[PDB]
C-alpha cells in the first residue's frame, strides 16, 4: 500500500504507467494534423 | 472509486490531444 | 497539518497539469513568447517550491 | 451534384448497421453475472 | 435492345464495387455466410448437439466460439429451415445445427460466385483469367474439408466447426485419429504453403534490394510511375547475386511468376486429395514392417512407435467428451498413461 | 465538405474503438466466463 | 520548414526521426525526452507496485518486477528476505518520478525552442558525425559516468548497508561487504569460462564477493578507458576498419544492446545469486530439483530407503549418477544437477548429495522451501493461469523470471535485427548505393558473365 | 479515376453526416444493448441463461438424439427444468 | 602486391562462381562438417539414449528405418546443457550412444547458417546492392534457433530440442502443443497467418502477373519466349493487373505501385515468422497459450465445457503418455 498519506491518490498512482504509450499514440495525432507531411 | 481511476485516465487522455488542438487554434508550430 | 499537506500535494498535481498543457503551447506559439516566457519561469519555481514543501510536509504526516 | 443513395451506400450499410447493433449487444453482455 | 441487355448494361456498370451477373449470387450468399457466423458466435449455443458453450452470450471468447456442427444424430441432413427437423422453428434450429449447414451451404455458393466474378471481370478487363485459376485450391479445400470429409463419415458433427479453437479441435482430432502429420499429401500441402510463403518473402525482398535508383529521396516508393515501361529493379543483378549466393537463379521474369501462382495451387490441391481418403478413414497411418518388428522386438524404438503412444493418449482422453453422442465411459483404470504422470 | 478536419474524427474514432475493446478485455475477468 | 517535411528531409513521416541526423540540437531534445520517459516509467511503475503489494505475500505472487531490484541493494528487507520497511520503495518510486519532470521540460525545451543545431552556439556541445575526435570525446565522457556508476554499487555494498545476501547464513540477510574479490584471476576466469551446461560463463557468479570485486574492476576499466578516448585519436587500422556516421554509430549500439539483453535473458533465468528466489521466485531448475526432494522427503518419511530405491528404468528412483559420478536427484531433473542453491547445500557432501545427511539431516525449513518453490515453478500462461499448460484455472500465477526473460529475448532478438539493418543501410549509404541502382553504371554490366 | 461517388474523406468531415450519424449510431448501439438486457436475445435463439444449462441435481448433458424427434426432445428438456 | 592481398582478392571476388567472402569462410568448413557427419549418422548412427533413461531410439536407415521415420537423435537428458565434443567421451561408442552426433551437427549448422546471412549481406555489398534480403532470411534463421538452441536452453537440455528427422518433427511438436498449448499462443497464430498469408499473397501476385502478360509469342510456344533476360521493358501490364484486382474488390484495396506491392510480399511473411519465431523461443520460458480451461461456469459451478476444454482433454492424452518411462514424480516441469 501507499503510506496512509498519500491514500487519496491510490487512483492516480493506477494509471500512471499507462502514460509513456500514450506519449506513443499522441506522435500520431501529431502526424495526422500536420497531414504526414 | 473505478470511477476515480477513469476520470483520472480520461483527462490524462484529453490533455494530449488538447495541446495539438490548442497550437493548431493559433497556428502554431505543429 | 494533515490536510494542509494534502493541500499542498493537490496543489502541485494541479500545477503539473497546467503546465504540462501550458509549456509545449507556449513554447511552439513564437507570437506570444516574451508574454510566456515569465509564466513558465514562475510556474516553474512555484514548482520547485511545492516539491520542497511536500517533501518536508511528508515527514509530519508519516 | 453527388448522389447520396448508391449502391456503395446500400454496401456500407449492409454491413455497418448490423454492426454497431452487435457490438452494443456483446458490450452489454459484459455485465451478465452467473 | 431487349430488357436482357439493359439488365447486363446494368450490372457492369464500373462503379465503386463491381456487381456483375455474378454478384447475383456472389453478394447474397457471402453476406449470409458471413452474417450467419457472426450471429451464431455472438448468440447461438452449442449445448444439445456438444454439450459446449460457444458464444458471447455464454461468456466465450473471440478464441473460443464457435458455430459448431449439428449433432450425429442428424447424419447428413441438409437441416433446411423448413425440413422435417426443424420444421420451421427457427430457435429450434438454432439449437439443432442448422445455422452449420447454413454457412456451409451459402458458403460454397458464395465462393463459387466468387471464382465467377473472377472470370467475368477478367474478360470485361481483357486479361488472362489466371486468377480465377489460382482460386480453385481454396475451393478445392473447402469442398474436401467442408463437404466430403463429413459426407464419407457418419456425419456433418465431425466436419469442422467454424471457430478458432474448434479448428485447432480438429487439428489435434486429425493427428490422434488419422496420424494426418504421416500423409504425403499432407507433406505435400506442407511443403507447398511454406515454399509460397518462402517464394513471396524472397522475391519482395529481391526486388526490394535490386531496385534501381530513379529517384533522390531516401524513401525509394515514389520513384516509381505505375505507366513507366522500364523494369524498377535490376534481373540482371538479381540473377547474379542469387547464382553466386544460392548456385542457381531465376532468369526469365515470367517463368518466375508463374512458379508463383504453381507452387501454393499445386500444394492446397494435393493436401485436397489426401482429405478426400481420410473421408473413407484410408489414412496413412501406419508402417506395417515397423510394427512387425516392434511386436516382435521389445527393444526396437523409433520416433514412429513414440508418435502412436501419443496419438493413443489423445484418443483415449479425448473421445469422451469429444463424441457425447458415444456415451464412452472409460474407467481411470483403463486409461493409458506413463510413469508417474 | 470538410468543415471537420480529418485528424479530429481519426482521434475521435480511435478513442472510441480503444474503448469498446477495453471493456471487453475488462470482461474477460468479470462475470461470465471468468473462471469465478 | 526545416526538414519537417518529405520534400526537404528525404525521408517520408514514417522514417521522420531519422530528419533529426544533423540537427544537432532537436536530436539532443529527442534523446533527453526519451530518458525522461525511461526515468518516468522507473518511478509511475515503483508506486504502482507498491500500492498494490501486500506484504504478506511473496513478492513473486504479486506480479513485481522492480521492488524486487531494490530489495536485492538491501533496501526494505531484514533476514529471509522478509519486507520490515516498504518507504524506501517509495522514496525510489518518488525520486525517479519527480527526477522525469526536469528531463522531459529539458528534452521539450531542445526539441521545439532551444537551437536546432549546436555547432554555431557552441563549439563544444556541437558536432559532426565524421569528427573521429569529438565522437571519441563523447564516448570518453560516458565511459567515464559509467565507470562512476558500477562504483555507486561498491559504495552501497561496501559503505551504506551492503546487498540483500541469499546465501547469507541462517537464511539471507542484509550484509556488508568488506572483502570483494580483486584476484583478476578470479574476475576474468568468469569470462574465460565455457557457457554451456555446469559452468555459465558470467552467469555462474554465485557469490557478492565476487560481483562487488567484479565492479571494482569494471569501474577502473571504464574510467580508464574514458580517460584513453578522451585523450586519444583512433589509430589507423581502426579507421580503416569501421563506418565513421550517424547510423553506424547507432548500428554499433544495436548490436552491443541486443547481446546484452540476451547475457540478461540467461541471468534472469538460471542465477538465483543476484535474482534471489526469495523475490523472483524459484528458477526453473530450482523448482524442478524442490519437486525431486519433495517426494524423496515424503516417501522417506514412510519408511523407503531412498539411496537403494530402483526405479522403472533402473535408474534410482529418488537419486543417481551425474555422467561424471555425483550423486544427484533422479527422473527428469537429471538435466538440472548443476543447480546450486542455499536450501540445498547443506545436503551436499564432495561426492554430490550425502546419503547420511539425506537420512538424518533435512530441517523442516528445507521441507518448507522445496514445497514452495516446487509449486512456484516458472510455468504458466499468458493470461496467468498458474501452472502446467492443461492445468485448470485456479492459481493466478506467472513467475517473475518467465515475465522478465520473455520480454527480455523479444527486445533483444528486434535489436539484433536493428543492428543488421542500419548496419547494412549504414555501408550502403557510406559507399553511395543505398538509394538503389544506377542505371548508368550498374556494376554487375561491367563485371564477366559467371559462365 | 473516380467512378462517381461522393469521396469518402468528404462525406466524413462533413457537418451534415455527423449530424446523422450522431444519432443513428448510439440508436443502434442502444439497441442491441436492449436485446441482451431485456432478455429477449435468449428467447430468440434458445440459447441457456446461466441457470437453464443443468436441472438442478443432474450431471448429464441434454444431447439431442434423434433426427425427427429432435425438436421434441429439447421441448422435454425444457420442460425439466421448471 | 603480397600474398595476402592476393588472397583477400580472391576471398572477397565477385567473379567466383559461388562467392566465398569473409563470411565464406567460417561458412563452408561449418558447413561441410554438419552435412557429412549428418548424411552419415543418418545411414549409420547406432541408437541414442535421448532421454538418458537407457531406452536407446533408433534413428537411422541401417538400424531399421525409412526416410519418414529417420532421424538423427538429440543428445543424451543426462547430459543436459553439457557441451559433449567427440574429445569429452572415452570412446567414439560412448558418443555415439549418448548422442553425440546431435551437438556436432546444430553446432556446425548453426554457426554456417548465421554465416550464411552474413555471406547474404557480404555479397550484395560487393555488387552495389541494397543490404537487406539477409533480415528477410532473419525469419528462418530465427526459426531454426528457437528450435535447435533457445528451447533446449530454457528447458534445460538438448534431448528436448526438435529431432533431425521427418518424424522427430511431429514428435516435437505434438509433445510442444502438450506442454505448452501453442496453438492457443498469439505468436504461433501469427505465424500461421504469415504463412497462409504469404502463400496467399504468393499466388494473387503470380497469378496477376501471369494474367497480365503482353501477347509476344504464338500459341504453339510457351508464353515464357516472350521474356528475354536482361530487356528493359516490363513484359506485362500493371496497369491492367489493377484495373483487373481493383475491380475484383475495389479499386483502394489494390497497388498501383510496384515497389510498395514488392515490400508488402517482402514483410508480411517475414514479419509473420519472426512472431512464431519469438513464440518459440518465449514458451522455451513457460509463458505458454492461454488457458481457459474451465473459464465458463453456470450459476450452480458446473463447468460448461468449451471447445477449450476439449483442446484440454486432447493435451492430457499427449502429455501422459510422452515419454512414458521418464518421469517419476507427478509434475512435468521441464
Ligand atoms: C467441386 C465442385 C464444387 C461444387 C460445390 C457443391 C455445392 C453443392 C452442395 C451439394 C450438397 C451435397 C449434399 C449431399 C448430402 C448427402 O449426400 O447426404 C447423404 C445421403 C445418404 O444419407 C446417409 O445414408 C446413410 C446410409 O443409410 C442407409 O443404410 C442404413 C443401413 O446401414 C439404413 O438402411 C438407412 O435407412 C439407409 O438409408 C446413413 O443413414 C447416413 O446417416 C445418412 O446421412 O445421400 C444423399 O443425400 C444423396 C446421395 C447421392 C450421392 C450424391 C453425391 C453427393 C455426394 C458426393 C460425395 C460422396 C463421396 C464422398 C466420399 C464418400
Ligand atoms: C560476437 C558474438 C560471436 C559469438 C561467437 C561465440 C559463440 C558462443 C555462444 C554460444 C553459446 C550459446 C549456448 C549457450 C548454452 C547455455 O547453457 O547458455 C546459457 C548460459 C547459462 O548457462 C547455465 O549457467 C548456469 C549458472 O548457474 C549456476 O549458478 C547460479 C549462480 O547463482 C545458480 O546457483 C544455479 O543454480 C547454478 O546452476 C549453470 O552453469 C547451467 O548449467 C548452465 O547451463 O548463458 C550464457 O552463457 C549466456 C550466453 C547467452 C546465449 C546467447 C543466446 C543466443 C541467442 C542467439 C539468438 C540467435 C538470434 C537469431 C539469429 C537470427
Ligand atoms: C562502450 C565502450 C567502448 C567503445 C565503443 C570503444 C570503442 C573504441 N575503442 Mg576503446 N576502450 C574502452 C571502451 C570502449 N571503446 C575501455 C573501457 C577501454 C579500457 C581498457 C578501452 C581501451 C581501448 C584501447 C586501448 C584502444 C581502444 C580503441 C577503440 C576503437 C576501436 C575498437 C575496436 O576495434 O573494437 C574491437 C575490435 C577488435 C578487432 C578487438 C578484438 C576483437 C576480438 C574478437 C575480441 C577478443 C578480445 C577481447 C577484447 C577480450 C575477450 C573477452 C571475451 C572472453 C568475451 C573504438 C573507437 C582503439 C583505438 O583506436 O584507440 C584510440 C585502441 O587501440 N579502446
Ligand atoms: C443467390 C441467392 C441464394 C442462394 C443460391 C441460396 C441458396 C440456399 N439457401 Mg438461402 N437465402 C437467400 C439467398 C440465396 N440462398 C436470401 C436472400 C435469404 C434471405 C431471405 C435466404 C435465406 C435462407 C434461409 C433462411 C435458408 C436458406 C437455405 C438455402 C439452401 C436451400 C435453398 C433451397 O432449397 O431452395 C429451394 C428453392 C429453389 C431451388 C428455387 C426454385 C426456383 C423456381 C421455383 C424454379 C421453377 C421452374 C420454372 C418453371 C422455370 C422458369 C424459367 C424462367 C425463364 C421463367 C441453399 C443452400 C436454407 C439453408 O441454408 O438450410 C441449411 C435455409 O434454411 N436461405
Ligand atoms: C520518444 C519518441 C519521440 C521523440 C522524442 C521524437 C522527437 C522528435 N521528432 Mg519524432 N517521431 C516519433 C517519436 C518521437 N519523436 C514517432 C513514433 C514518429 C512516427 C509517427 C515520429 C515522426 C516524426 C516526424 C515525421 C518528424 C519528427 C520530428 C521530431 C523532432 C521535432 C519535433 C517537432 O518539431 O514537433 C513539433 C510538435 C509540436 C510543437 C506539438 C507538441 C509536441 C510536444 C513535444 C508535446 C509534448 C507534450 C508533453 C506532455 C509536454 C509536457 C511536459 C512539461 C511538463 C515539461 C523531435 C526531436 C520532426 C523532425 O525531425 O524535425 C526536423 C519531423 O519532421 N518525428
Ligand atoms: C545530456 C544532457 C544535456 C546536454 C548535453 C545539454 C546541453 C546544453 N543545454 Mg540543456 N538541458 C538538459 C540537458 C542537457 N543539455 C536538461 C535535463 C534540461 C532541463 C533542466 C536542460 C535545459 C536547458 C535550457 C533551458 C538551456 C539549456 C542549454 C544548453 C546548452 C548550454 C548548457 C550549459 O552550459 O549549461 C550550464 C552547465 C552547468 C552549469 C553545469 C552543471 C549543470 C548540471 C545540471 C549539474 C548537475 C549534473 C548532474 C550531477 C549529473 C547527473 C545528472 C543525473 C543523471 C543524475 C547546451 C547545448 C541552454 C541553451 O541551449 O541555450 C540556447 C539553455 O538555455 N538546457
Ligand atoms: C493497399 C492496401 C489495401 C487496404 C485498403 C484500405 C483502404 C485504404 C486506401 O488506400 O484508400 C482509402 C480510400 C480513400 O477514399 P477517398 O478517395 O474517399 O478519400 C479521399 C482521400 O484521398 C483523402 O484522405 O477510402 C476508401 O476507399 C475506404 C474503403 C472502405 C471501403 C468499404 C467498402 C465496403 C464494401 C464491401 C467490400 C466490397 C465487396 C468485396 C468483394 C466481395
Ligand atoms: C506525472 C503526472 C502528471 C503528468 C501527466 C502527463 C505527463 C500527461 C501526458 C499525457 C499524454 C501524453 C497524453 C496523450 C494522449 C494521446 C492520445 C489519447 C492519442 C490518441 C491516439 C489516437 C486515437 C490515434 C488515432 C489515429 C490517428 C490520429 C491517425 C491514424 C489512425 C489512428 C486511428 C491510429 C499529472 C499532471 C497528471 C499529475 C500527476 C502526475
Ligand atoms: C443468419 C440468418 C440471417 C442473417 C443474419 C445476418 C445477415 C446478420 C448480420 C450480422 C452482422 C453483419 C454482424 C456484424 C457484427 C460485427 C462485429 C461483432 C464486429 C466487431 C469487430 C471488432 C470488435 C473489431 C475491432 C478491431 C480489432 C479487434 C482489432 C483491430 C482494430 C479493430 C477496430 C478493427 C437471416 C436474416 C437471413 C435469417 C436467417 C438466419
Ligand atoms: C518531443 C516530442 C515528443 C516527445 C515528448 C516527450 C517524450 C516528452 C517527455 C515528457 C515527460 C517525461 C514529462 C514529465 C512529466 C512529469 C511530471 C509532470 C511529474 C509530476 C509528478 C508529480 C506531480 C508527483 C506527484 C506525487 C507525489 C509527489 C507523491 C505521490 C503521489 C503523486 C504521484 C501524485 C512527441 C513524441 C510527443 C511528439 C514529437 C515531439
Ligand atoms: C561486473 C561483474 C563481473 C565482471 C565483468 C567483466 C570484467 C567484464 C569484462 C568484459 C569485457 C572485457 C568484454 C569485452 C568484450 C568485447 C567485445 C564483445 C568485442 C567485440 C568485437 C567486435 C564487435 C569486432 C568486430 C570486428 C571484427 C572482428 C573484424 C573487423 C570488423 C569489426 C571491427 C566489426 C563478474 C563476471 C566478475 C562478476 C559479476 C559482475
Ligand atoms: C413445415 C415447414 C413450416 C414452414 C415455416 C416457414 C419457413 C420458411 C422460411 C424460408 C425463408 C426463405 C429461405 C429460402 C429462400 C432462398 C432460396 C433461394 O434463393 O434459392
Ligand atoms: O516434454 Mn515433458 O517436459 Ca520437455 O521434458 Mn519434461 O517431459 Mn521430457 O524430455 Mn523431452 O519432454
Ligand atoms: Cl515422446
Ligand atoms: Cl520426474
Ligand atoms: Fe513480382
Amino acid at each position: 500500500k501507499l503510506p496512509e498519506a498519500y491514500a487519496i491518490f491510490d487512483p492516480l498512482v493506477d494509471v500512471l504507467p499507462v502514460i509513456p504509450v500514450l506519449f506513443l499514440a499522441l506522435a500520431f495525432v501529431w502526424q495526422a494534423a500536420v497531414g504526414f507531411r | 472509486e473505478v470511477i476515480a481511476q477513469l476520470t483520472m485516465i480520461a483527462m490524462i487522455g484529453i490533455a494530449g490531444p488538447m495541446i495539438i488542438f490548442l497550437l493548431a487554434v493559433r497556428r502554431g508550430n505543429l | 497539518m494533515t490536510i494542509l499537506f494534502q493541500l499542498a500535494l493537490a496543489a502541485l498535481v494541479i500545477l503539473s497539469f497546467v503546465m504540462v498543457i501550458g509549456v509545449p503551447v507556449a513554447y511552439a506559439s513564437p507570437q506570444d513568447w516574451d508574454r510566456s516566457k515569465q509564466l513558465i519561469f514562475l510556474g516553474s519555481g512555484l514548482w520547485i517550491a511545492l516539491v520542497l514543501v511536500v517533501g518536508v510536509l511528508n515527514f509530519f504526516v508519516v | 451534384s453527388y448522389p447520396i443513395f448508391t449502391v456503395r451506400w446500400v454496401a456500407v450499410h449492409t454491413l455497418a448497421v448490423p454492426t454497431i447493433f452487435f457490438l452494443g449487444a456483446i458490450a452489454a453482455m459484459q455485465f451478465i453475472q452467473r | 435492345r431487349g430488357w436482357f441487355d439493359i439488365l447486363d448494361d446494368w450490372l457492369k456498370r464500373d462503379r465503386f464495387v463491381f456487381v456483375g451477373w455474378s454478384g447475383i449470387l456472389l453478394f447474397p450468399c457471402a453476406y449470409l455466410a458471413l452474417g450467419g457466423w457472426l450471429t451464431g458466435t455472438t448468440f447461438v449455443t452449442s449445448w444439445y448437439t456438444h454439450g459446449l458453450a460457444s458464444s458471447y452470450l455464454e461468456g466465450c471468447n473471440f478464441l473460443t466460439v464457435a458455430v459448431s456442427t449439428p449433432a450425429n444424430s442428424m447424419g447428413h441432413s441438409l437441416l433446411l429451415l423448413w425440413g422435417p427437423e426443424a420444421q420451421g422453428d427457427f430457435t429450434r434450429w438454432c439449437q439443432l445445427g442448422g445455422l452449420w449447414t447454413f454457412i456451409a451451404l451459402h458458403g460454397a455458393f458464395g465462393l463459387i460466385g466468387f471464382m465467377l466474378r473472377q472470370f467475368e471481370i477478367a474478360r470485361l478487363v481483357g486479361v488472362r483469367p489466371y486468377n480465377a485459376i489460382a482460386f480453385s485450391a481454396p475451393i478445392a479445400v473447402f469442398v474436401s474439408v467442408f463437404l466430403i470429409y463429413p459426407l464419407g463419415q457418419s456425419s456433418w458433427f465431425f466436419a469442422p466447426s467454424f471457430g478458432v479453437a474448434a479448428i485447432f479441435r480438429f487439428l489435434l482430432f486429425f493427428q490422434g485419429f488419422h496420424n494426418w502429420t504421416l500423409n504425403p499429401f499432407h507433406m505435400m500441402g506442407v511443403a507447398g504453403v511454406l515454399g509460397g510463403a518462402l517464394l513471396c518473402a524472397i522475391h519482395g525482398a529481391t526486388v526490394e534490394n535490386t531496385l534501381f535508383q530513379d529517384g533522390e529521396g531516401a524513401s525509394t516508393f515514389r520513384a516509381f510511375n505505375p505507366t513507366q515501361a522500364e523494369e524498377t529493379y535490376s534481373m540482371v543483378t538479381a540473377n547474379r547475386f542469387w547464382s553466386q549466393i544460392f548456385g542457381i537463379a531465376f532468369s526469365n521474369k515470367r517463368w518466375l511468376h508463374f512458379f508463383m501462382l504453381f507452387v501454393p495451387v499445386t500444394g492446397l490441391w494435393m493436401s485436397a486429395i489426401g482429405v478426400v481418403g481420410l473421408a473413407l478413414n484410408l489414412r496413412s497411418y501406419d508402417f506395417i514392417s515397423q510394427e512387425i518388428r516392434a511386436a516382435e522386438d521389445p527393444e526396437f524404438e523409433t520416433f514412429y512407435t513414440k508418435n502412436l503412444l501419443l496419438n493413443e493418449g489423445i484418443r483415449a482422453w479425448m473421445a469422451p467428451q469429444d463424441q457425447p453422442h458415444e456415451n464412452f465411459v472409460f474407467p481411470e483404470e483403463v486409461l493409458p498413461r506413463g510413469n508417474a504422470l | 465538405g470538410g468543415r471537420i478536419p480529418l485528424w479530429i474524427v481519426a482521434t475521435v474514432a480511435g478513442m472510441g474503438v480503444i474503448v469498446i475493446v477495453g471493456l471487453f478485455f475488462y470482461g474477460a475477468y468479470a462475470g461470465l466466463g471468468s473462471s469465478l | 520548414a526545416t526538414n519537417r517535411d518529405q520534400e526537404s528531409s528525404g525521408f517520408a513521416w514514417w522514417a521522420g526521426n531519422a530528419r533529426l541526423i544533423n540537427l544537432s540540437g532537436k536530436l539532443l531534445g529527442a534523446h533527453v525526452a526519451h530518458a525522461g520517459l525511461i526515468v518516468f516509467w522507473a518511478g509511475a511503475m515503483t508506486l504502482f507496485e507498491l500500492a498494490h503489494f501486500i506484504p504478506e505475500k511473496p513478492m513473486y505472487e504479486q506480479g513485481l518486477i522492480l521492488i524486487p531490484h531494490i530489495a536485492t541493494l538491501g533496501w526494505g528487507v531484514g533476514p529471509g528476505g522478509e519486507v520490515v520497511d516498504t518507504f524506501p520503495f517509495f522514496v525510489v518510486g518518488v525520486v525517479h518520478l519527480i527526477s522525469s519532470a526536469v528531463l522531459g521540460f529539458g528534452g521539450v525545451y531542445h526539441a521545439i525552442r532551444g537551437p536546432e543545431t549546436l555547432e554555431e552556439y557552441s563549439s563544444f556541445f556541437g558536432y559532426d558525425w565524421k569528427d573521429k575526435n569529438k565522437m571519441t570525446t563523447i564516448l570518453g565522457f560516458h565511459l567515464i559516468v559509467l565507470g562512476i556508476g558500477a562504483l555507486l554499487l561498491v559504495a552501497k555494498a561496501m559503505f551504506f548497508g551492503g546487498l540483500y545476501d541469499t546465501w547469507a547464513p541462517g537464511g539471507g540477510d542484509v550484509r556488508v561487504i568488506t572483502n570483494p574479490t580483486l584476484d583478476p584471476r578470479v574476475i576474468f576466469g568468469y569470462l574465460l569460462k565455457s557457457p554451456f551446461g555446469g559452468e555459465g560463463w558470467i552467469v555462474s557468479v554465485n557469490n557478492l564477493e565476487d560481483v562487488v570485486g567484479g565492479h571494482i574492476w569494471i569501474g577502473l576499466i571504464c574510467i580508464a578507458g574514458g580517460i584513453w578516448h578522451i585523450l586519444t585519436t583512433p589509430f589507423g587500422w581502426a579507421r580503416r576498419a569501421f563506418i565513421w556516421s550517424g547510423e553506424a554509430y547507432l548500428s554499433y549500439s544495436l548490436g552491443a544492446l541486443s547481446m546484452m539483453g540476451f547475457i540478461a535473458t540467461c541471468f534472469v533465468w538460471f542465477n538465483n545469486t543476484v535474482y534471489p528466489s526469495e523475490f523472483y521466485g524459484p528458477t526453473g531448475p530450482e523448482a524442478s530439483q524442490a519437486q525431486a526432494m519433495t517426494f524423496l522427503i515424503r516417501d522417506q518419511k514412510l519408511g523407503a530407503n531412498v539411496g537403494s530405491a530402483q526405479g522403472p528404468t533402473g535408474l534410482g528412483k529418488y537419486l543417481m549418477r551425474s555422467p561424471t559420478g555425483e550423486i544427484i536427484f533422479g527422473g527428469e531433473t537429471m538435466r538440472f544437477w548443476d543447480f546450486r542453491g542455499p536450501w540445498l547445500e547443506p545436503l551436499r557432501g564432495p561426492n554430490g548429495l550425502d546419503l547420511n545427511k539425506i537420512k538424518n539431516d533435512i530441517q523442516p525449513w528445507q521441507e518448507r522451501r522445496a514445497a514452495e518453490y516446487m509449486t512456484h515453478a516458472p510455468l504458466g500462461s499468458l493470461n496467468s493461469v498458474g501452472g502446467v499448460a492443461t492445468e485448470i484455472n485456479s492459481v493466478n500465477f506467472v513467475s517473475p523470471r518467465s515475465w522478465l526473460a520473455t520480454s527480455h529475448f523479444v527486445l533483444a532478438f528486434f535489436f539484433l535485427v536493428g543492428h543488421l539493418w542500419h548496419a547494412g543501410r549504414a555501408r550502403a549509404a557510406a559507399a553511395g548505393f543505398e538509394k538503389g541502382i544506377d542505371r548508368e553504371s550498374e556494376p554487375v554490366l561491367s563485371m564477366p558473365s559467371l559462365d | 479515376g473516380t467512378t462517381g461517388e461522393r469521396p469518402f474523406s468528404d462525406i466524413i468531415t462533413s457537418v451534415r453526416y455527423w449530424v446523422i450519424h450522431s444519432i443513428t449510431i448510439p440508436a443502434l448501439f442502444i439497441a442491441g444493448w436492449l436485446f441482451v438486457s431485456t432478455g429477449l436475445a435468449y428467447d430468440v435463439f434458445g440459447t441457456p441463461r446461466p441457470d437453464s444449462y443443468y436441472a438442478q441435481e443432474q450431471r448429464s448433458i441434454p444431447l439431442v438424439t434423434d433426427r425427427f424427434e429432435a425438436k421434441q426432445q429439447v421441448e422435454t428438456f425444457l420442460e425439466q427444468l421448471k | 602486391a603480397n600474398l595476402w592481398e592476393r588472397f583477400c582478392n580472391w576471398v572477397t571476388s565477385t567473379d567466383n562462381r559461388l562467392y566465398v567472402g569473409w563470411f565464406g569462410v567460417i561458412m563452408i568448413p561449418t558447413l561441410l562438417a554438419a552435412t557429412i557427419c549428418f548424411v552419415i549418422a543418418f545411414i549409420a548412427a547406432p541408437p541414442v539414449d535421448i532421454d538418458g533413461i537407457r531406452e536407446p531410439v533408433s534413428g537411422s536407415l541401417l538400424y531399421g528405418n525409412n526416410i519418414i521415420t529417420g532421424a538423427v537423435v538429440p543428445s543424451s537428458n543426462a547430459i543436459g546443457l553439457h557441451f559433449y565434443p567427440i574429445w569429452e567421451a572415452a570412446s567414439l561408442d560412448e558418443w555415439l550412444y549418448n548422442g553425440g552426433p546431435y551437438q556436432l551437427i546444430i553446432f556446425h549448422f548453426l554457426l554456417g547458417a548465421s554465416c550464411y546471412m552474413g555471406r547474404q549481406w557480404e555479397l550484395s555489398y560487393r555488387l552495389g546492392m541494397r543490404p537487406w534480403i539477409c533480415v528477410a532470411y532473419s525469419a528462418p534463421l530465427a526459426s531454426a534457433f528457437a528450435v535447435f538452441l533457445i528451447y533446449p536452453i530454457g528447458q534445460g537440455s538438448f534431448s528436448d530440442g526438435m529431432p533431425l528427422g521427418i518424424s522427430g518433427t511431429f514428435n516435437f511438436m505434438i509433445v510442444f502443443q502438450a506442454e505448452h498449448n501453442i496453438l492457443m499462443h498469439p505468436f504461433h497464430q501469427l505465424g500461421v497467418a504469415g504463412v497462409f498469408g504469404g502463400a496467399l499473397f504468393c499466388a494473387m501476385h503470380g497469378s496477376l502477373v501471369t494474367s497480365s502478360l503482353i501477347r509476344e509469342t504464338t500459341e504453339t510456344e510457351s508464353a515464357n519466349y516472350g521474356y528475354k533476360f536482361g530487356q528493359e521493358e516490363e513484359t506485362y501490364n500493371i496497369v491492367a493487373a489493377h484495373g483487373y484486382f481493383g475491380r475484383l474488390i475495389f479499386q483502394y484495396a489494390s497497388f498501383n505501385n510496384s515497389r510498395s506491392l514488392h515490400f508488402f510480399l517482402a514483410a508480411w511473411p517475414v514479419v509473420g515468422v519472426w512472431f512464431t519465431a519469438l513464440g518459440i523461443s518465449t514458451m522455451a520460458f513457460n509463458l505458454n497459450g492461454f488457458n481457459f480451461n474451465h473459464s465458463v461456469i453456470d450459476a450452480k459451478g458446473n463447468v460448461i465445457n468449451t471447445w477449450a476444454d476439449i483442446i484440454n482433454r486432447a493435451n492430457l492424452g499427449m502429455e501422459v503418455m510422452h515419454e512414458r518411462n521418464a518421469h517419476n514424480f507427478p509434475l512435468d516441469l521441464a
